[PDB]
RNA sequence: GCGCAAGACGGACCAGAGCGAAAGCAUUUGCCAAGAAUGUUUUCAUUAAUCAAGAACGAAAGUCGGAGGUUCGAAGACGAUCAGAUACCGUCGUAGUUCCGACCAUAAACGAUGCCGACCGGCGAUGCGGCGGCGUUAUUCCCAUGACCCGCCGGGCAGCUUCCGGGAAACCAAAGUCUUUGGGUUCCGGGGGGAGUAUGGUUGCAAAGCUGAAACUUAAAGGAAUUUGGCGAAGGGCACCACC
């Protein structure tokens, strides 16, 4: 895990959390 | 499979009488049978020949393009198709710490033949020069190119094909270019790199016959 | 740390130059960074010149030359042993390598 | 093949350094006798001096480096 | 092959194109026009494994075969047109061009003008491969 | 080998050369507009410097709607490689790469070095503008212009050298004039991880951009340089406990 792929993984996790938050309103 | 070269006749290709050497070499074609007439295979053929093989006491870094037009019998009478330069001098004249000037024109001769002349010019380093840059300003390059265009426009509009290809055998066009651009900036290697034709008029038998003497 | 006075290239006030391609590789390298080599070659090599001049019809026939320009990525240049690593004190030598023959 | 090549014999003149991956062969300047100025460089293994001749089945190959 | 010519007065001139690459050599022979050929022998016709196609021996064998066929036909002199792969790929000629030219010289023919016709471009087309090139 | 048609690009000339605030800019020519430097015994008289709020531009990739798609080529389809290889490699190939119109404002956007101004050594050069001078050339006389040579001035991209000086050192003529500590001014950091993360606001069609914590855990994480060290790093030699 270098910084760029960690950033990509964090972005994917943020997308999944945003999607579950907007579907769990 | 039958031998395919049992039906091949060695023809003769002839240079026009404006050159010294008339005999260029020999080509071949299949005999006439039905849809393949033997004169058609020599209708469009371009010969990349050298200048020292064309003349005697001349240089060997220039090439000419000769195209056949018609055959009378066992003879392939040729005509001017273009002028090129050998690639060796083309990548040997270019050097670092010097600039280039190139001009291209769409001029038409006094007959129905239209030419396209390309030119290249380089940089002369003086004998007492210590500087290794030998560059030039942009407006000097524009003025040298303008001299090139007016020289190439002036010298061929009053002449026909025979006179311009007679002038192409020496470097008199290049000499006039390098003599016109003397008070602007010196040039050391001026040559006509390429000659191309765009417009081909209706073929005339008498003009080609008088072109061969 | 800072290895060189420059950054291994030859831009001082530009910020961007057009990219070129390597010869052995297909790597996109900037033009002023790549190690150029304008090699001067001819057709025949050392001993075929006698056979060519014996078979050439024209007497005193001058032989042509081949002029190409070669652009190298630095990894493909070092792997081809055209440039070698130097010491820290002798790195600051911009003089070209000496030619003899 | 459709052709037979006559066996050509030639005399070595000068011995260069030894080549090869394991250094099993030598490099010499091989000079013919049909013309006295025709001298090529080939690869030969074994103990080679200056003065002995070689038997050349294939007389138009030059020498070879480490590869 | 036949005609009213004489073998003592003059010599028959043709133009031979030598395509040399790093995979194969094309020892081609055309007429003085260049439009119509005589015989086309390639370096893959002699060897069986393609790894020997880039060998100088295959180019020598192909050049000897096309030269003996041409001097059986009656062409004595040749003009050299050496050409590499060209384009954006490679400017350096292949390893079989020297061997092919030497085999044409030693076959008994005659050699005239020599020039290179490698198609160098005016920086036209994107090269094969990505930004990082080939990794090996 | 002769021609046609389409799209893309501008090789050699091309350099530690130029311009631009930056991102960037290379076929010839024509048109429009702007700008630095140089020259001035011209013009106004402090109109100046840095900057919350706000505003313009901003590589490539990404989105929407068109025309067009030569080559290259994410995803995908195979062949080898390998214990595994949906990786390096090889052949095809959809978006994309090209142009227009509407978005986002992200880079190792890096000279990893804010802007203005004064002082502080030397030397060879380069680009521009101006000044002065023995000579050669545009064929022989004169003058002015271009082209060389010899020097000077101003601005700039740089280079070599130095025990000015500074620094932890690598190094820097600025990163100097700093305890002998104060020229003016904007932004910004207080051990490492959590974390550029969660919530809130704002912006965006979307992807995401700006603002930005806390609980908890940890005694080190780091910067420069020195000596055997290991390199499937390079350059020279040696050994039948190595090979041929
Ligand atoms: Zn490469």
């Amino acid at each position: 895990m270098r910084a760029k792929w960690r950033k990509k993984r964090m972005r994917r996790l943020k997308r999944k959390r945003r999607k579950m938050r907007q579907r769990s309103k | 499979v039958v031998d395919p070269f049992s039906k091949k006749d060695w023809y003769d290709v002839k240079a026009p009488a404006m050159f010294n050497i008339r005999n260029i070499g020999k080509t071949l074609v299949t005999r006439t049978q039905g849809t393949k007439i033997a004169s058609d295979g020599l209708k469009g053929r371009v010969f990349e020949v050298s200048l020292a093989d064309l003349q005697n006491d001349e240089v060997a870094f220039r090439k000419f393009k000769l195209i056949t037009e018609d055959v009378q019998g066992k003879n392939c009478l040729t005509n001017f198709h273009g002028m090129d330069l050998t690639r060796d001098k083309m990548c040997s004249m270019v050097k670092k710490w010097q600039t280039m000037i190139e001009a291209h024109v769409d001029v038409k001769t006094t007959d129905g033949y239209l030419l396209r002349l390309f030119c290249v010019g380089f940089t002369k380093k003086r004998n007492n020069q210590i500087r290794k840059t030998s560059y030039a300003q942009h407006q000097q390059v524009r003025q040298i190119r303008k001299k090139m265009m007016e020289i190439m426009t002036r010298e061929v509009q009053t002449n026909d094909l025979k006179e311009v290809v007679n002038k192409l055998i020496p470097d008199s066009i290049g000499k006039d270019i390098e003599k016109a651009c003397q008070s602007i900036y010196p040039l050391h290697d001026v040559f006509v790199r390429k000659v191309k034709m765009l417009k081909k008029p209706k073929f005339e038998l008498g003009k080609l016959m008088e072109l061969h003497g | 740390t800072k290895k060189r006075r420059n950054n291994g290239r030859a831009k001082k006030g530009r910020g961007h130059v057009q990219p070129i391609r390597c010869t052995n590789c297909a790597c996109c390298v900037p033009k002023d960074k790549a190690i150029k080599k304008f090699v001067i070659r001819n057709i025949v090599e050392a001993a075929a010149v006698r056979d060519i001049s014996e078979v050439s019809v024209f007497d005193a026939y001058v032989l042509p030359k081949l002029y190409v320009k070669l652009h190298y990525c630095v990894s493909c240049a070092i792997h081809s042993k055209v440039v070698r690593n130097r010491s820290r004190e002798a790195r600051k030598d911009r003089t070209p390598p000496p030619r003899f023959r | 093949t459709s052709r037979v090549q006559p066996i050509k014999l030639a005399r070595v003149t000068k011995v260069l350094g030894r080549t090869g991956s394991q250094g099993q062969c030598t490099q010499v300047r091989v000079e013919f006798m049909d013309d006295t100025s025709r001298s090529i460089i080939r690869n030969v293994k074994g103990p080679v001096r200056e003065g002995d001749v070689l038997t050349l089945l294939e007389s138009e190959r030059e020498a070879r480096r480490l590869r | 092959s036949l005609g009213p010519q004489v073998a003592e007065g003059e010599n028959v001139f043709g133009v031979c194109h030598i395509f040399a690459s790093f995979n194969d050599t094309f020892v081609h022979v055309t007429d003085l026009s260049g439009k119509e050929t005589i015989c086309r022998v390639t370096g893959g016709m002699k060897v069986k494994a393609d790894r020997d196609e880039s060998s100088p021996y295959a180019a020598m064998l192909a050049a000897q075969d096309v030269a003996q066929r041409c001097k059986e036909l009656g062409i004595t002199a040749l003009h050299i047109k050496l050409r590499a792969t060209g384009g954006n790929r490679t400017k350096t000629p292949g390893p079989g061009a020297q061997s092919a030219l030497r085999a044409l010289a030693r076959s008994g023919m005659k050699i005239g003008r020599i020039e290179d016709v490698t198609p160098i471009p005016s920086d036209s087309t994107r090269r094969k491969g990505g930004r990082r090139g080939r990794r090996l």
